[PDB]
DNA sequence: AGGGCTGATCGTGCAAAAGTCGTGCCAGCCGTCT
DNA sequence: AGACGGCTGGCACGACTTTTGCAATCGCAGCCCT
């Protein structure tokens, strides 16, 4: 649904969704590095709130 | 491309145009029935190529090539008249003033 | 594609009687969605595409 | 549609958080204990007769 | 004394300030692109409808009336495959053959084709499906009465005549076509109002496209310019992470995590300066821009890479990589960086400095000149030599090259 | 208590090759024209 | 009707620009073994 002929704003169409795609993918560069407890453990939770 | 306002709209009829100035501000103080153009405005599209049939047709015609699309502005569907007054807003940076 | 049948077979409908509701689980998660997502942007601005 | 991987579990929020505590119901899981447990914020004991 | 090279005045060099460059020169879309694909490894480096209404497209216009119209299995076959491969400027993008060809029916032949296009040919609008466009403005005409006069004329030019018009060869055309004079100018222009490119006609609506990254506004005089905020990427430095190793009991690994902050936030801090360095390099050119722009691209100095490099500390090769792909919006509107230069002349402005809109205001004139043929590069040195800047033949044939006016013989039309 | 000692530091702009343009200017041409 | 011409562009050569593409030493001292 774009506004102002330049941006769409999918506005929680995506941007939830969209939020949730770019932790995912943050994740899945992190992680995979054996992740600092702290750091992993925030971000999961984040992720669950999401 | 900037879109112009000079009523030139491709593949149009005159007496569309015809109400339509030098401008597309249509000369002040018309009857407005239907719903044809006031504001005569074309969008600037992508050039063509050597395109042969786009050649032969710029051959044939010429000073089109397409180049625009009929971009106009027209009186509201249902809704018709005649004007009282008018307004226009050039931001600084253009100097057209066509019938300005 | 015979063309005639192609384009008729956009168009028919069922039966479909009794309408169930029951729970799900990710393999058919992974069944239905013809695919799996993986990045958060939409759209180009610069060529606006998929 | 798509999909996404989704390493991160996902339980229903929906689940056990209405007046039916599905997961308290199954898991026996207290509604304190297995709430202060999502959050990552408990580390309870899962099994272990030793 | 006995002059010459002597010995007097090394290291290893990396990519870090290099792939910045890399990121300055490539343009921001793409760069916050990198920007993300970079900061995601980084821990530490910070309705659904609305209106929801469909539309025909044309083609889709041209199948709703097809529907309607009586049409067999492989008639509409066809008559989707013709509707499939369709230009926007309503003229058959690939030829019969490629038509029957793709149809993939030895039953399908080129004649049946032909027939059905026809019978398509003309439904909305006239010249539907042009397939190389000429039959199409031939239609068109058919389709208005006879009762206009000169569209005997009209016709046999435009039956085998095209050449002649294509070049504004007037005489030849009248000596070839035995057309009349001053009249086959009549037959010309009813041919001249013929909708070419009609299926164009539906395409008329765009939304907006063209991001402002730095905003000068005029502000009383000497523009106040400024960047926009938001397009400004920046990170944040992970605070937790950040109390999350020295305390960590591998005082060692969450230490190296405080280091490799601490070396980003470097990074970051650079590209904060590049910005700045940008910037102040823009509050220079906005100082050239509060005249050039003010007085317009006509009235512009030509300037150079080192000319603005001089007014900086930045390196040649820095703001040569930090200004590619960059654009701005100003009270002129979105104005790009690489567009900011300009090769300077022999002109007797006393100077030397860039044609631009004064080559496009030339153009101008050159067509401004008797409607009946485009004025010459000699019309153009003399209009440079009005305006008292020397200007040549070939830099005239050059500056119009620029800004792509006609050719002198080419542009010539009866008036 | 001495040796080895070894990889632990930490940078970046400009040059060299390339391109690339200004500028015009000769060849063919078209107009037409006497 | 044939040389006139004005143009235009290829042609080439300088004039200016221009990006890319380099790759530790001086110490250190910590470690580790002996």
């Amino acid at each position: 649904v774009p506004l102002d002929g330049g941006r769409f704003a999918t506005s929680d169409l995506n941007d939830l969704y969209r939020r949730v795609i770019n932790r995912n993918n943050r994740l899945k560069r992190l992680l995979d590095l054996a992740a600092p407890d702290i750091i992993v453990r925030n971000e999961k939770r984040m992720l669950q709130e999401a | 491309g900037p879109e112009e306002i000079t009523a030139d709209i491709p593949n149009v009829g005159e007496a569309a145009l015809s109400k339509l100035d030098e401008s597309g501000i249509v000369y002040i103080g018309a009857e407005v029935t239907g719903g044809d153009i006031l504001v005569g405005k074309v969008t600037p599209k992508g050039e063509t190529q050597l395109t042969p049939e786009e050649k032969l047709l710029r051959a044939i015609f010429g000073e089109k090539a397409s180049d625009v699309k009929d971009s106009s502005l027209r009186v509201p569907n249902g809704v018709s008249g005649t004007v009282i007054d008018v307004q226009v807003f050039t931001r600084d940076g253009v100097e057209k003033d066509k019938r300005a | 594609k015979d063309l005639l049948k192609f384009l008729k077979a956009q168009t028919k409908t069922e039966e479909f009687d009794a309408i169930k509701i029951a729970l799900a689980s990710p393999d058919m998660i992974r069944s239905w969605s013809f695919g799996e997502v993986k990045k958060p942007e939409t759209i180009n601005y610069r060529t606006f595409k998929p | 549609m798509g999909h996404i991987e989704l390493a991160s579990p996902t339980a229903h929020i929906w689940f056990l958080k209405s007046l039916p505590s599905r997961i308290g119901l199954l898991l026996d899981m207290p509604l304190r204990d297995i709430e202060r447990v999502l959050y990552f914020e408990s580390y309870v004991v899962i099994e272990g007769g030793m | 004394m006995k002059q010459g090279l002597q010995l007097r005045l090394q290291l290893a060099m990396t990519p870090q300030l290099q792939q910045a460059i890399r990121l300055l020169q490539l343009s921001t879309l793409e760069l916050q692109q990198e920007l993300q694909q970079a900061l995601e490894s980084n821990p530490l480096l910070e309705l659904p409808v609305y209106q929801g209404e469909t539309t025909q497209t044309l083609q889709d216009y041209l199948m709703w009336q097809v529907e309607l119209t009586p049409f067999t299995d492989t008639d509409r076959a066809i008559a989707t495959s013709i509707v499939d491969a369709v230009d926007d400027t309503g003229y058959l993008t690939i030829q019969i053959e490629d038509i029957v060809d793709s149809i993939g029916d030895d039953e399908i032949g080129l004649e049946e084709v032909e027939a059905v296009l026809k019978r398509i040919q003309r439904f909305d609008p006239v010249g539907v499906a042009a397939k190389d466009l000429r039959d199409c403005l031939l239609i068109q005409l058919s389709q208005f009465a006879k009762e206009t006069p000169w569209l005997e004329e009209a016709r046999l030019i435009i039956s085998d005549h095209l050449d002649l018009l294509a070049n504004h060869d007037f005489r030849t055309l009248m000596r070839v076509t035995r057309l009349k004079e001053e009249v086959l100018k009549e037959a010309v222009n009813l041919i001249q109002s013929l909708d070419p490119r009609p299926g164009q006609s539906i395409q008329t609506s765009e939304p907006e496209y063209v991001i402002p990254d730095v905003l000068v506004r005029k502000v009383s005089g000497r523009w106040t310019v400024e960047l926009n905020a938001d397009s400004i990427p920046r990170l944040k430095i992970n605070q937790q992470y950040a109390a999350m190793g020295n305390s960590a009991r591998n005082d060692a690994d969450g230490q190296f995590i405080r280091s490799n902050l601490q070396e980003a936030r470097w990074l970051i801090k650079s590209l904060e300066s590049r910005n700045d360095t940008l910037l102040r390099v823009s509050r220079c050119i906005v100082e050239q821009q509060q005249a050039f722009f003010e007085q317009g691209e006509e009235y512009m100095k030509p300037m150079v890479l080192a000319d603005i490099a001089q007014a900086v500390e930045m390196h040649e090769s820095t703001i040569s990589r930090v200004t590619t792909q960059k654009y701005l919006h100003s009270p002129r509107g979105i104005f790009e960086l690489k567009y900011f230069f300009s090769s300077h002349v022999n002109t007797e402005g006393g100077g030397e400095a860039s044609s631009t809109a004064i080559r496009a205001l030339v153009k101008k004139l050159i067509a401004a000149e008797n409607p009946a043929k485009p004025l010459s590069d000699s019309k153009l040195t003399s209009m440079l030599s009005e305006q008292g800047i020397m200007v040549a033949r070939r830099t005239v044939a050059k500056y119009r090259e620029s800004l792509s006016i006609p050719p002198s013989n080419q542009r010539k039309q009866l008036v």
